[PDB]
């Protein structure tokens, strides 16, 4: 039967992602609010420009 | 996730009737096509009935059609078969089933290659 | 030994749910709703490209944010050229159906593969003559869906027989293998380090992976139908997922679950395709009522509405500089949007 | 200079023109055909110098809401059969009742009783179409009742944008019900139905 | 018998008197009234004191009624005609010769509202076609074609339109009017009537296309798209041209006087009737059998789906220009055929308006493009 080697395989994949360490949510966003804070200014289709630099017109 | 567990099962003599509740949480309930399939030894996988959304569609396999009875709980998120007239070839493992996709009518869970949106099953032997 | 497994596993799961719970004191919208947002972001159609026969499944964008490659399923695949608005090489097969195309991190090699199983790798160099498959990865036993170079040495494949499977070109066999999931494989995204990857399996389970580990790390089963949509947010940390279930639950790998869902009430439909633009903030997702609603990353507000197509949308791709996104929808046209 | 490169570029987008004009010319001529009950069967033949390339299913993993989406560009899907027909009929009527096949006309084959359908003693029997002969009346209401069965399910709900066509078991019908999809599909496209 | 004739009678007539002023001998004695013609009445060379009793003249609807109304105008003894003032002409007593329009103008008024609603609409029909591109195939392009060939038939009979309702009876009131009209009848005169005669051959040509389109997508099923496109496009804009250069040459080359209308030899007629009223008898064969592909497919609520297909097509391939065919038989029969032709040209060009209506509010994937751009409209 392999039902009992997938079980096997299924309580060896719940240790390997047990195994692992838990980064704060808040810190995560605040992360992510540091990337877009970053990249914002660089972003050509989020700040409004002339379409002399865009290829497309 | 979306878990799945059923109620029932044991050992049960040829007439008598027996609930299948069908304890699911984990999703929204009124928003999909719920259904059973049941396994026989030595037969694939088979469809058994469904119920809709409302409420309204409700269909049956045609050796079952009649005997078998299905209702939902849309408060309590629970899918409730009742078994009726029973027979012993009918016995099987009664897969909780939910079809894939919102708001449609296509389903393919009766494929026997591990389709992973079925329930874990419970015996009724008849 | 199923029993005692099975209610070890479950008080285990039930464990990292109350691990996740106390992880989330609090949720991402209510703590970044100080955030005041940009505003409503229009776009205007800019170019449509004419050369396609049957339904648009796949298309990708190129490095030099110049060139992609469109995946039809009359069986030829059509480099356009963006700014130009013109065409570079047409590679036919003698199957139909793409179900996947990919272009080099160099520019170099082109790849292919539908239910036909020939993971084909065309040259862009053309030494003798025209294109021509330099070697073949044939060795999945369903179908293949989604690939990614990594390298121009080997290319990952999503197939659709639950076996994932790093390929090299000169072998012509298993690198490694990558067996955890359970139902079909859909898409697959790529980190911008090239070495860390997540696949969209079609049972609710985001697995990560990773090509020095040979196992997975991670594991999100957050969702509730099948996913069809999967994309890295630019910094290589966290992801946005899509499925059919007209939800997008944002996660991220280092906070170990969920971090937003974007279900709105007026859309009882899927998601097709997603991505992030070069800063981020920007949710491009592909629905299936015929537009693609922008969404905004920290506020989940419709900033825009992308209804320039006539059909399903299947594809959408973001360049590496921000420049262009271009939706591959079932109209045999490729709007290109500014 | 951007004049040089420029011409080559429409010299070069003016032969994939060509190309995309003859490939737009054999493929207006090809028609093709879905079959389910390398890793697809490219049975290719032409029948009355029309192009059919009928496409068989072989070694895949049958969860088939993922691959059947990538098919509604296909002129009909030949659907033969032959318990095996209740999950025929549920199958059937997951692929007439999906979101994106619409569209696509289904071509029905049928082959091969009271146990696995007892209502079947309450059917009143048609004689509009006359049977074969040396064939035993109960088969052949058995038959027939299998073909309503297949039609009653197309016709709950059917959205009268694709029609069902049982058959029993040449490729002279199969042509004729190409036929049949095609100038229906056209007749829907000048609105005259 | 109208006005048409009496002017084409009186055009004979002037003929007839310029042939007397050709040959008109005057009388052996130098005072005499001289040869004149004031367009009324053709006077020889008469004798003072003398009433010239001669008849009115036989162009006149009235004349033929009493052929005994004779004319009278006093020649005086100093070579001039009795005048009685030198404001007026000189004086003649023509009142013993006095003694269907209004029907064909209001034939002409709701003709020229049918032609100018059919090009609103189609110029609308047109603009809808060229600005949605959802609607950019093949049978599209030909219906484009159609309402081109439309637009540009509006466009004939508005240029024919010059002066036809202000020039209604002026001609045998004042006579300067009347032989200004047969000097209108000029080579410009040909031209227009040749374009406009071109366009209306084209759009039953047209008519033809699209009907041998259609049931060659039915039926034969084969087809390669660039050229058989340009193979339609080639004979649609080359057989009228076909049937036209020929009829103009036999115009150019059998033609004494006119605008070659009805003449004297049923050639004329007949080169560009033969054609047309082949192509009406082949597009009833076409509408036939695709009635019955339909019955077929039907058989394959009822009614009211056939009276549907009926009227959805007999605007695009419609029997009304076969019934009219089989009304209008001329058969040489043209004196007063104006009435005869426009009857028909009145009961149709509603035809434009007809599939503007159709094209416009009946195709379902054309009202689906509506609500889409209004939803994007709105989402804007
Ligand atoms: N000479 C002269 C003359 C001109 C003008 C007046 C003024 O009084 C009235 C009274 C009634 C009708 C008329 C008309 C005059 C010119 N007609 C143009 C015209 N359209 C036509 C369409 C088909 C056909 C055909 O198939 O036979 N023919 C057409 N034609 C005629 C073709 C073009 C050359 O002949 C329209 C009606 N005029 C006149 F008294 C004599």
């Amino acid at each position: 039967t392999a039902s009992i080697a997938q079980a096997r395989k299924l309580v060896e994949q719940l240790k390997m992602e047990a195994n692992i360490d838990r980064i704060k949510v808040s810190k995560a966003a605040a992360d992510l609010m540091a990337y877009c804070e970053a990249h914002a200014k660089e972003d050509p289709l989020l700040t409004p420009v002339p379409a002399s630099e865009n290829p497309f017109r | 996730q979306v878990q799945l567990q059923e109620s029932g099962g044991g050992l049960v003599q040829p007439g008598g009737s027996l609930r299948l509740s069908c304890a699911a949480s984990g999703f929204t309930f009124s928003n999909y096509k719920m259904n059973w399939v049941r396994q026989a030894p030595g037969k694939g996988l088979e469809w058994v009935s469904d119920i809709s959304q409302s409420g309204a569609s409700i269909s049956y396999t045609g050796s079952v059609k009649g005997r078998f009875t299905i209702s939902r709980d849309n408060a309590k998120n629970t899918l409730y078969l009742q078994m009726n007239s029973l027979k012993p070839e009918d016995t099987a493992v009664y897969y909780c089933a939910r079809c894939p996709a919102p708001f449609t009518r296509d389903c393919f869970d009766v494929t026997s290659t591990t389709y992973a949106y079925r329930g874990q099953g419970t015996q009724v032997t008849v | 030994e199923l029993d005692q497994l099975r209610q070890e596993a479950e008080q285990l799961k039930n464990q990292i749910r109350d691990a996740r719970k106390a992880c989330a004191d609090a949720t991402l919208s209510q703590i970044t709703n100080n955030i005041d947002p940009v505003g409503r972001i229009q776009m205007r159609t800019r170019r449509t490209l004419r050369g396609h026969l049957a339904k648009i499944y796949a298309m990708h964008w190129g490095t030099d944010s110049r060139l992609l490659v469109s995946a039809s399923q009359d069986g030829k695949l059509i480099i356009w050229d963006s700014y130009t608005t013109n065409k570079v090489h047409a590679i036919p097969l003698r199957s139909s159906w793409v179900m996947t195309c990919a272009y080099a991190p160099s520019g170099n090699y082109v790849a292919c593969g539908g239910l036909d199983n020939i993971c084909s790798i065309y040259n862009l160099k053309t030494r003798e003559g025209n294109v021509r498959v330099s070697r073949e990865l044939a060795g999945h036993t369903g179908y293949l869906s989604c690939c990614r170079f990594l390298d121009d040495n080997q290319i990952v494949t999503s197939s659709g027989d639950t076996t994932c499977a790093l390929w090299d070109i000169e072998t012509g066999q298993q690198t490694t293998t990558f067996t955890g999931h359970t139902g079909d494989v859909m898409s697959l995204s790529l980190a911008p380090d090239t070495r860390l990857f997540v696949s969209g399996a079609c049972d609710a389970s985001a697995k990560l992976w990773d090509v020095r580990e040979g196992m997975c790390r991670q594991t999100f089963t957050g969702h509730e139908s099948d996913i069809n949509a999967i994309c890295f947010f630019p910094n290589g940390n966290a992801f946005a997922t899509g499925s059919d279930d007209a939800t997008c639950r944002l996660f991220d790998l280092r906070a170990d679950q969920e971090l937003m869902t974007y279900s709105h009430d007026n859309i009882i439909c899927g998601i097709t395709s997603v991505s992030f633009s070069k800063s981020g903030r920007l949710l491009l997702a592909g629905y299936d009522d015929f537009n693609c609603n922008v969404w905004d990353a920290l506020k989940a507000d419709r900033a825009g509405v992308l209804a320039g197509h006539d059909n399903r949308v299947s594809c959408l791709g973001v360049t590496d500089d921000g420049m262009a996104v271009a939706t591959g929808s079932w109209d045999s046209f490729l709007k290109i949007w500014n | 200079d951007q004049r040089n490169e420029e011409k080559a570029q429409r010299e070069a987008n003016k032969k994939i023109e060509k190309q995309l004009q003859k490939d737009k010319q054999v493929y207006r001529a090809t028609h093709r055909l879905l079959l389910l009950g390398s890793g697809i069967f490219e049975t290719k033949f032409q029948v009355d110098k029309v192009n059919f390339h009928m496409f068989d299913v072989g070694a895949q993993r049958d969860e088939r809401r993922k691959w059947i989406q990538c098919f509604n560009d296909v002129t009909a899907i030949i659907f033969v059969v032959a318990n095996r027909l209740q999950a025929a009929l549920k199958l059937f009527d997951s692929i007439w009742n999906n979101k994106w096949l619409r569209d696509t006309s289904v071509i029905l084959f049928l082959n091969k009783i009271e146990d696995y359908f007892p209502e079947f003693a309450r059917y009143t029997t048609p004689e509009d179409a006359t049977p074969e002969p040396g064939e035993d009346p109960r088969v052949t209401r058995a038959k027939y009742f299998i073909r309503d069965e297949f039609l009653r399910i197309s016709t709950a709900s059917g959205d009268g944008r694709h029609y069902c066509y049982p058959h029993f078991t040449n490729i002279r019908r199969v042509f004729n019900d190409c036929r049949d999809i095609i100038q229906r599909m056209h007749l829907r496209q000048y609105e005259l139905l | 018998v109208s006005l048409w004739e009496t002017v084409q009678k009186w055009r004979e007539y002037r003929r007839q008197c310029q042939r007397s002023l050709t040959e008109d001998p005057p009388p052996a004695t130098d005072l005499f009234c001289n040869r004149t013609f004031d367009e009324y009445a053709c006077w020889p060379d008469g004798e003072p004191g003398s009433f010239v009793n001669v008849s009115c003249p036989w162009y006149l609807p009235w004349a033929s009624s009493v052929p005994q109304g004779h004319v009278y105008r006093f020649c005086t003894a100093e070579g001039l005609w009795l005048q009685k003032d030198n404001s007026s002409l000189p004086w003649r007593d023509l009142s013993e010769c006095e003694e269907p329009e209004e029907q064909l103008l209001f034939l002409y008024i709701i003709y020229t509202v049918g032609y100018a609603l059919s090009f609103s609409a189609l110029v609308i029909a047109s603009a809808i076609l060229l600005g949605f591109r959802h609607l950019h195939c093949t049978r599209n392009y030909i219906h484009l074609n159609l309402f081109a060939s439309f637009i540009l038939r509006a466009l004939s009979v508005f240029i024919k339109d010059a002066a036809l309702k202000w020039m209604y009876s002026t001609a045998a009131q004042q006579h300067q009017w009347d032989g200004l009209l047969s000097y209108q009848d000029s080579l410009s005169c040909r031209l227009v009537f040749l374009l406009m005669q071109y366009c209306v051959a084209a759009n039953y040509y047209w008519l033809l296309v699209e009907g041998v389109y259609l049931y060659t997508l039915l039926a034969f099923s084969v087809f390669s798209e660039q050229w058989i496109f340009r193979l339609y496009v080639s004979i649609g804009w080359g057989v009228p041209l076909l049937f036209v250069v020929p009829w103009g040459i036999v115009k150019y080359l059998y033609e004494d006087e006119g605008c070659w209308t009805r003449n004297s030899n049923m050639n004329y007629w007949l080169i560009i009737r033969l054609p047309i009223l082949f192509a009406i008898g082949v597009n009833f064969l076409i509408f036939v059998r695709v009635i019955c592909i339909v019955v077929s497919k039907l058989k394959a609520d009822i009614k009211c789906r056939l009276a549907k297909s009926t009227l959805t097509l007999i605007p695009l391939l419609g029997t009304h220009e076969v019934i009219f065919a089989f009304v209008m038989d001329e058969h040489a029969r043209g004196t007063l055929r104006f009435i005869k032709l426009f009857t028909e040209l009145s009961f149709t060009s509603f035809q434009g308006l007809m599939v503007a209506i159709l094209y416009c509010f009946v195709n379902n994937e054309v009202q689906l493009e509506f609500r889409k751009s209004w939803e994007r409209w709105r989402l804007e």
